[PDB]
């Protein structure tokens, strides 16, 4: 089971027009049993739609998607976008973070985390959760840090303790420096093994930000992480690109992470 | 149909939605 | 035992109580299905969407328009919207209901039967009736003889009325309207050098179309103006912040319904429709159709229409005719209203088709 999330700069119906840049993005996408996709700017859902046909061009259940709302603390919004091969997994429940009222969520997130519990019979964790987060940089520390409480909320909504949250946390950097990283539960709490570690370069550009983070709560699912698996995907590397060609996929490497 | 056609030609008040 | 009024159209239901002034609700006449298998975060799987989240929700699903210039042509689907009307728009339990439907002009009979038989198998409401739209129209402005131009977002007629009697021999249909002009004013100022190009650009234009255009009395003479000066140029704010301006766009747009071959069409303009149709009546009653044209729909409702119909009728008729085009301010809803003042009226009472009288046929 290979697991990514995946922050696609500006993910919408231009990028997908261009035959070029969704043929690498299917590509892309295509590595893994469940990938999550930030950064949909995608009004009417036309570049879902157009990356699900391409997708599911010859089988039509290929992949099988959970999508949000558009998202945001002002007017510039996004959705979170999971594709999921239901041959793999089955998705069980979803549901975006409250903190208990209607637009409760946009008090401690620009956009609300998205919550999907899935099924999977091919991994020794049977069932767990992944909860998205695309954090505000300008509040990283306390966005991550909040991802505690997402935590706590799903223990008490679901009655689970396995919990993978990955995405765009914007953990590195101007974002989360050193000193920082005491402030953040998520961290600080031996519950969490963050399986990106800060040393990582997650950005396609030349900065060396670990911005991108797949952390594991639950012992049935830290167990069944496959050890070295975690890694950011280079793919200006792996399809020989120009560094200008990876530009125009993202600013961003998918990071990525294999259950057994 | 005659007394239809009167009532019509009539009017009738109708309220705020 | 408040009845229901229905109407449905190419581009739009309207739907709401009768009695009231205006519909409760105003929604696209679409319904999509998902293209692709998945949820929404939060929700179960859906097998339809219908109006408004059918039309945001676009790019994954497959869309059906079911009502095609005015006809009903998908049953599947448009029991979809009447499911949609009643239990999520208006909330009502449609067997607690006596409902009113409208048709198109021409309807055939069979549709009809379709309709009803909906209504009171799937349904199950206690009592409807269904009535012809440009009727409604002209019972709508308190009149019992006149003609109708009524042009929505699929279809334009016009419809001669004689004491409550439509004259089908004298009815003329015209299959141009609001989404044809929509459609040329995003193509005209595609070729002054702007650009829509994605679902949001797109849907912009429509707002543009109902916000700036209007009907220019004498063509010709705007077309010179708009050259001369920037007197007609007029700024749209985009949902962005940029501001651009147009000119003769704004006039262009409409006067494609009295030049339809500005989109290609060989047929003859609504003045010359409305004249024809008049002509197809007794010479006796012709006087009473022209002091009462009743214009209704929404793509009637450009500012200067009744203005350029008053006049090319003028030119049309006999030099001693008084010529009088009626154009309410309310006309986007005027068959809506018609319906909620029939319904509510006292003498149509009797004229409801009941569950038991159906059963009985
Ligand atoms: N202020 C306006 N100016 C110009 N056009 C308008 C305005 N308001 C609405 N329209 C147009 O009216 C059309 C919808 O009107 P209406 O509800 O009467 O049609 P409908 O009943 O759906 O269609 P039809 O009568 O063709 O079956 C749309 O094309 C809309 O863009
Ligand atoms: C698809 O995207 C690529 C990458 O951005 C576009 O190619 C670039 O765009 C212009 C072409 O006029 C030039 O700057 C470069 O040749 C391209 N850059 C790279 C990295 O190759 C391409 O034009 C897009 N396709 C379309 C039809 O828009
Ligand atoms: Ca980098
Ligand atoms: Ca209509
Ligand atoms: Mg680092």
């Amino acid at each position: 089971l290979k697991i990514a999330a995946f922050n696609i700069r500006t993910f919408g119906e231009t990028k997908m027009s261009n035959a070029t840049l969704a043929s690498y993005i299917v590509r892309i996408v295509r590595r893994y049993d469940i990938v999550l996709i930030q950064e949909v700017r995608d009004s009417h859902l036309v570049a879902v739609g157009k990356l699900l046909d391409y997708l599911n061009q010859d089988d039509p259940n290929t992949y099988h998607y959970v999508v949000s709302e558009p998202l945001g603390r002002n007017s510039y919004k996004e959705r979170y976008l999971f594709l999921f091969r239901p041959n793999k997994v089955s998705v069980l429940d979803t549901y975006q973070y409250d903190d208990g009222c209607e637009s409760c969520g946009n008090d401690s997130f620009s956009r609300e985390p998205a919550v999907v519990k899935f099924s999977s019979h091919s991994t020794k964790v049977k069932e767990f959760a992944i909860v998205a987060l695309h954090s505000a940089p300008s509040d990283a520390v306390a966005e991550i840090n909040s991802l505690y409480d997402v935590y706590l909320d799903v223990q008490q909504k679901w009655h689970l303790n396995d919990v993978m949250l990955m995405g765009d946390f914007n953990a590195d950097c101007s974002y989360v420096t050193s000193s920082q990283w005491s402030s953040i539960r998520l961290r600080t709490s031996s519950t969490f093994q963050w399986l990106i570690p800060d040393s990582a370069d997650t950005t396609a550009t030349s900065t060396n930000c670990a911005y991108d983070r797949i952390v594991v709560a639950g012992s049935l699912l830290q167990s069944s992480v496959v050890p070295g698996s975690a890694a950011p995907f280079d793919f200006q590397a792996a399809y020989g690109l120009s560094n200008e060609m990876a530009l125009a996929i993202s600013d961003h490497y998918p990071v990525e992470v294999t259950l057994t | 149909r005659g007394a239809l056609l009167d009532q019509i030609r009539q009017g009738i008040q109708l309220n705020k939605t | 035992t408040t009845a229901l009024v229905c109407d449905n159209g190419s581009g739009l239901v309207k739907a709401g109580f009768a009695g009231d002034d205006a519909p409760r609700a105003v929604f696209p006449s679409i319904v999509g299905r998902p293209r692709h298998q998945g949820v929404m975060v939060g929700m179960g799987q859906k097998d339809s969407y219908v109006g408004d989240e059918a039309q945001s929700k676009r790019g994954i699903l497959t869309l059906k328009y079911p009502i095609e210039h005015g006809i009903i042509t998908n049953w599947d689907d448009m029991e979809k919207i009447w499911h949609h009307t009643f239990y999520n728009e208006l909330r009502v339990a449609p067997e607690e209901h006596p409902t009113l439907l409208t048709e198109a002009p021409l309807n055939p009979k069979a549709n009809r039967e379709k309709m009803t038989q909906i209504m009171f198998e799937t349904f199950n409401v206690p009592a409807m009736y269904v009535a012809i739209q440009a009727v409604l129209s002209l019972y709508a402005s308190g009149r019992t003889t006149g003609i109708v131009l009524d042009s929505g977002d699929g279809v334009t007629h016009n419809v001669p009325i004689y004491e409550g009697y439509a004259l089908p021999h004298a009815i003329m249909r015209l299959d141009l309207a609001g989404r044809d002009l929509t459609d040329y004013l995003m193509k005209i100022l595609t070729e002054r050098g702007y650009s829509f190009v994605t679902t949001a650009e797109r849907e912009i234009v429509r707002d543009i179309k109902e916000k700036l255009c209007y009907v220019a009395l004498d063509f010709e003479n705007e077309m010179a103006t708009a050259a001369s000066s920037s007197s007609l140029e007029k700024s749209y704010e985009l949902p962005d912040g940029q501001v651009i301006t147009i000119g003769n766009e704004r006039f262009r747009c409409p006067e494609t319904l009295f030049q339809p071959s500005f989109i290609g069409m060989e047929s003859a303009g609504i003045h010359e429709t409305t004249y024809n149709s008049i002509m197809k009546c007794d010479i006796d009653i012709r006087k009473d159709l022209y002091a009462n044209n009743v214009m209704s729909g929404g793509t009637t409702m450009y500012p200067g229409i009744a203005d350029r119909m008053q006049k090319e009728i003028t030119a049309l008729a006999p030099s001693t005719m008084k010529i009088k085009i009626i154009a309410p301010p309310e006309r986007k809803y005027s068959v809506w209203i018609g319906g909620s003042i029939l319904a509510s009226l006292s003498t149509f009472q009797q004229m409801w088709i009941t569950k038991q009288e159906y059963d009985e046929a």
